[PDB]
């Protein structure tokens, strides 16, 4: 295997790690800013043991959150020094933003948080959560302006002397269409996670009082944190729905490849049809549903085969391979789409059981919420998959409507690295980041397990 | 322009308040085992003590190195490509430590178990031992410089990691960030654990003092500048109050005063010997990374510059406040009893 193969494995495994944390931190953080608030309002003791109870288990996250986060920083020079000399100089200042606008807030309120329960004031202390629910959302509206301008490069435009893409004005960068409309969906995505986790959690433990260690205090506490859990997922995925739909209207006439890619089109079609299973012999099609997609029009839209966009970019760019790889983002796309069933599915009957001061006390409602809690990290974690592998061949994808000079291959933008010296490093970061994963899921299991600890029982 | 100029001094602000915060940082995590070891009573309070003392504020220490190197990134693209990849390998064993320190300091006391505080335990050591001696190797190989030819590639060799004068670096900054997180502890704590800190500060005084001195020395007379002089001579003079406030116990904040300028003498000597170029070439002089080459366009470090300029301050503003508010000294007396659950769930 090249180094090529070698650098890209190890930047999707060192990412999709740290995002299978990053999801429950954004979501998570206003949830339990919004309990903490409503524990300051109302005084009413339950707020304050869920409080303390989802924070353990949010801080647990944390920390592994930031752990993984790190690598991430010094991978683009590390393994990508081509490309990030490229881009650089226009790339670099979203991410350094990033650095002073909500890595310093979050990192430095968090530590507040965690240690100024009994030494700050209520009210400041307050303040503390919800600097940091605002610092997280806002460290990942810039981290995803920067990817969506490799998605879509706009407001910079290539120098010839310098052979690297310059910077023409920081306001377009930071309000393209991809930036707002790729954040707005993350942070829908990482609110419906965090929501089906509090649900998911809430709800076993609502059935786990009724059933065994029967105790009226604590079924009181997790009915409201079910209600509130299954309002955030059920409002989450109203905002999916419309953020999705506002996303496949960009990368249709942004990212022809991309969109002719989620559902595998040989050659051009109008109206195509959505298929949901191949092995191509396309099984159990679905209409309708392409052409809205595309520009929310049930019929009146021709997609670009993948053939026919083959010839375009090589006659456009140069002799080479466009083609993404099809399986990877056709089933990632297919997976992340059908992961809303399980969570939307779930708050419906949990809302349905808690209807009228009633406690569920079936046994099955507890597998469904403990199978529940990996659809959200799955679907997160597979979005992320199809809009990267789906600019595969691409890492500045060429903006059609920008400077057709700004663009970068893959192949073109990895370092000069010997085969073993990265591989190693894959190796490295896959078995330390496997461990500190499955010490991260046993102490969850272990927490939550426990539910209310005897020591946060009065806020005193 | 003035801008490049004015952005490569700020990276180096970065670099320095990153290691003036995290070098008590790594110094804390150093000396937890010795403490352990050395402490009397029973050996889990003493650490728990020493790692409370940081507890609050390492997250936000850690930061500058994040935002050090996405700086770097966004000024000096050409020195942030050069030097990571060129540095690949030592890198590897600073991220290693890291992402143990990071998860082993918040997931430590989660459990009651005496294997897993002594799993927890190897990955704050080793993720302070690593980033303390690396960071000392790492800034070493930057001033003695890099083979890099004309296109900009390096195809590093051992010789030029490993040398002499950064071995030297190395030890210089682990034995400093030693000293400097063991007059911390005894500024942020009281009672006997105090006194032990004292106890090994003593101990690091002198040895310090060596390696600093004769790694400040070298670097000021092989690439030093006609300046840096005097940030050597000052450097010497607040190692020397330094080394005497320890043995002489008269004033805790004054001795962590001392032992702070030194650790940002050495930075500030650092890059004050790597002014012109930020990756000296051993090849040829004209090869080597210039900020007035590898630098961003001006429109990109004016932008940078009013973000930093409005940011920066509010960070430090209340940076500052979170360490006067846990400005208490902690002591055995008020760590309260362990939290964490037993290993085997009933
Ligand atoms: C970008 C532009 C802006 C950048 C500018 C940066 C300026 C930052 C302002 C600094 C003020 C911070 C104050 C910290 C809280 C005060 C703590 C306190 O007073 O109680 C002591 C408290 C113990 O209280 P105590 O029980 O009364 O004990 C009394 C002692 O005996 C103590 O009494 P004593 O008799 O032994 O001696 C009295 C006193 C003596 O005072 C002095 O020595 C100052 C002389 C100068 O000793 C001290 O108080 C030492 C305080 C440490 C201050 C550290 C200053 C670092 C600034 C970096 C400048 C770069 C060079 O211990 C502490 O908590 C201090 C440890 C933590 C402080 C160090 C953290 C660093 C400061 C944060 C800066 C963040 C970014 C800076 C780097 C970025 C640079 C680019
Ligand atoms: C706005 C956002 C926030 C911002 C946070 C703060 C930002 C810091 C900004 C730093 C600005 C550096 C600008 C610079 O050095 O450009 C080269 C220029 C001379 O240009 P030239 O045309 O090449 O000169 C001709 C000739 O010299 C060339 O050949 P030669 O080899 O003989 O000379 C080259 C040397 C000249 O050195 C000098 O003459 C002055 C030496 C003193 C430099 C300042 C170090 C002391 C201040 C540190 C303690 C600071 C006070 C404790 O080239 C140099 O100038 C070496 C400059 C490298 C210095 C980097 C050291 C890191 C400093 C970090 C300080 C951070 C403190 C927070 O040198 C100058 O003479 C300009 C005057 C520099 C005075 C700096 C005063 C700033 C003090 C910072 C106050 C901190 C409180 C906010
Ligand atoms: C109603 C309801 C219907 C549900 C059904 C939903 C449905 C239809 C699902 C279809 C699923 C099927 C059949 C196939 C999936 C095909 C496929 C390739 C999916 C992509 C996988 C994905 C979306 C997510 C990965 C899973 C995940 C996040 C974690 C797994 C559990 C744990 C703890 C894993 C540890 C981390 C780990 C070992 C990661 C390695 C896997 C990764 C990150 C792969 C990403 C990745 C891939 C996949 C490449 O092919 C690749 C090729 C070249 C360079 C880079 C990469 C790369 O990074
Ligand atoms: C471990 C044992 C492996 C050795 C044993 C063989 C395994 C056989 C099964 C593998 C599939 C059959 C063989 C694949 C042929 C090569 C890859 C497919 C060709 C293709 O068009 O897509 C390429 C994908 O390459 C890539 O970058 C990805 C390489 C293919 C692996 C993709 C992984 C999919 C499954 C992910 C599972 C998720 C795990 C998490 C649970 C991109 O072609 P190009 O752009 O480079 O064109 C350059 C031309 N000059
Ligand atoms: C959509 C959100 C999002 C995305 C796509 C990413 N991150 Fe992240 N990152 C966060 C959201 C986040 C966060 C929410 O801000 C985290 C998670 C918990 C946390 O520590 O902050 C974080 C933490 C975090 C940290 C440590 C922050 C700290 O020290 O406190 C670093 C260095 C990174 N990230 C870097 C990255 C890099 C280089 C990415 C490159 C793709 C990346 N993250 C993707
Ligand atoms: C700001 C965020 C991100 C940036 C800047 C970013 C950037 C990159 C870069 C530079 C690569 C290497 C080039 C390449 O592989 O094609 C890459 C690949 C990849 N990224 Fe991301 N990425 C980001 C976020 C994510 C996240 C959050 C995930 C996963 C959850 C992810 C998954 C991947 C995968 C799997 C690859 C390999 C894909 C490929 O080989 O083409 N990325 N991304
Ligand atoms: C009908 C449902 C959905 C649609 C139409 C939809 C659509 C899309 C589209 C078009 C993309 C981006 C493709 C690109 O920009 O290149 C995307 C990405 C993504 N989707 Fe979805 N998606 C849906 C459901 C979900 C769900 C449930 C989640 C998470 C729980 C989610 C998370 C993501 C994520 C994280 C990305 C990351 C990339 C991005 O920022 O766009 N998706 N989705």
């Amino acid at each position: 295997m090249n180094v090529v193969d070698i650098s890209r494995w190890q930047f999707g495994i060192t990412t999709v790690y740290h995002f299978i944390f990053v999801p429950l931190t954004i979501g998570l953080a206003p949830l339990i800013a919004v309990m903490q608030t409503l524990w300051v309002v109302t005084d009413n003791p339950a707020w304050y043991r869920l409080t303390k109870f989802f924070g353990k288990l949010f801080l647990i996250n944390f920390a592994i959150g930031v752990a993984t986060g790190i690598v991430q920083e010094f991978q683009f020079g590390m393994n990508w020094s081509e490309y990030s000399r490229f881009v650089g100089d226009v790339f670099g200042a979203p991410l350094a933003m990033e650095g002073l606008a909500a890595f310093f807030f979050e990192s430095t309120f968090i530590g507040l948080w965690i240690f100024g329960w009994n030494r700050l004031p209520r009210l400041v202390h307050l303040a503390c959560i919800w600097i940091v629910a605002i610092a997280v959302n806002v460290s990942a509206f810039f981290i995803i302006a920067a990817n969506s301008f490799m998605q879509h490069p706009v407001g910079a435009h290539y120098n010839p002397t310098t052979g690297r893409a310059e910077l023409s004005s920081i306001v377009v960068l930071l309000t393209n269409n991809t930036a707002q409309a790729a954040f707005t969906h993350t942070v829908s995505g990482a609110l419906l996670t965090a929501g089906t986790f509090v649900a998911a959690v809430s709800a076993w433990w609502l059935v786990r009082s009724s059933t065994t260690h029967a105790d009226s205090d604590t079924q009181a506490m997790y009915r409201p944190a079910t209600i509130l859990g299954c309002w955030v997922a059920l409002a989450a995925t109203a905002g999916l729905l419309f953020t999705g739909d506002h996303q496949g209207k960009l990368m249709f006439q942004q990212q022809p490849m991309k969109m002719a890619s989620a559902e595998s089109l040989c050659d051009t079609q109008t109206d195509p049809n959505f298929s949901v299973l191949t092995v191509l012999t396309r099984v159990i099609e679905v209409p309708y549903v392409l052409p809205f997609l595309a520009e929310g029009r049930i019929s009146g839209v021709t997609l670009q085969g993948i053939r026919d966009l083959q010839q375009e970019y090589q006659q456009r760019f140069g002799p080479n391979d466009y083609r993404p790889n099809l399986f990877v983002t056709y089933w990632s796309f297919r997976m992340m789409i059908g992961l809303m069933a399980i969570p939307v599915l779930f708050a419906l009957i949990a809302l349905w059981l808690t209807r009228g001061g009633q406690i569920p006390n079936q046994r099955w409602f507890s597998w469904l919420a403990l199978l529940t809690m990996p659809a959200p990290f799955l679907a997160n974690s597979a979005g992320w998959v199809f809009t990267e592998m789906g600019r595969q061949p691409w890492v500045v994808v060429p903006n059609p409507t920008g400077d057709q000079l700004v663009r970068l291959t893959v192949k073109a933008g990895v370092s000069d690295h010997s085969a073993t010296v990265v591989a190693t490093s894959l190796l490295m970061f896959t078995l330390v980041y496997a461990v500190l994963a499955v010490i991260w899921c046993w102490l969850l299991k272990r927490y939550i397990v426990e539910g209310p600890l005897e020591h946060d029982a009065e806020p005193a | 322009m003035v801008l490049q100029e004015l952005w490569f001094g700020v990276i180096a602000a970065l670099f320095l308040g990153f290691f003036i915060l995290e070098g008590f940082d790594f110094g804390v995590g150093m000396l937890m085992a010795p403490f352990a070891h050395v402490g009397m009573g029973d050996p889990e309070t003493h650490r728990r003590t020493a790692l409370n003392t940081i507890g609050p504020v390492w997250d936000g220490n850690e930061v500058w190195l994040i935002t050090a190197g996405a700086a770097i990134f966004a000024a000096f693209p050409g020195w942030y490509a050069t030097v990571f990849s060129a540095l690949y390998l030592p890198l590897l064993a600073i991220l290693f430590g890291m992402i143990l320190r990071a998860v082993a300091i918040e997931w430590r006391g989660k459990i009651d178990d005496p294997k897993w505080r002594t799993g927890a335990d190897f990955g704050i050591a080793a993720g302070s031992w690593l980033p303390a001696l690396l960071w000392g190797v790492a800034f070493a190989i930057l001033v003695r410089g890099l083979p890099v030819d004309a296109n900009g590639h390096v195809a590093l060799s051992i010789p030029d990691v490993l040398n002499a004068y950064t071995l030297l670096g190395g030890l210089a900054t682990a034995g400093l960030f030693s000293l400097y997180g063991a007059v911390f502890i005894a500024l942020k704590t009281s009672g006997p654990i105090r006194d032990d800190a004292y106890r090994f500060a003593v101990w690091l005084s002198l040895p310090v003092a060596g390696l600093v001195a004769g790694f400040g020395l070298w670097t000021q007379l092989a690439y030093g500048k006609d300046w840096t002089w005097l940030v050597l001579a000052v450097a010497g003079c607040a190692q020397a109050a330094a080394t005497v406030l320890v043995w002489r116990r008269v004033s805790d904040g004054w001795a962590f005063m001392c032992t702070l300028i030194v650790v940002a003498a050495v930075v500030v000597l650092l890059f004050g010997a790597l002014y012109p170029n930020l990756v000296p070439s051993t090849l040829n002089p004209q090869w080597s990374l210039t900020i007035h080459n590898a630098s961003s366009t001006p429109y990109t470090l004016k932008i940078m510059t009013w973000v930093t300029a409005f940011f920066a301050p509010l960070t430090v503003a209340y940076q500052t406040w979170t360490y006067w508010v846990f400005r208490q000294r902690i002591s055995a007396e008020r760590i309260p009893p362990p939290t964490g659950l037993a290993r085997r769930a009933p």
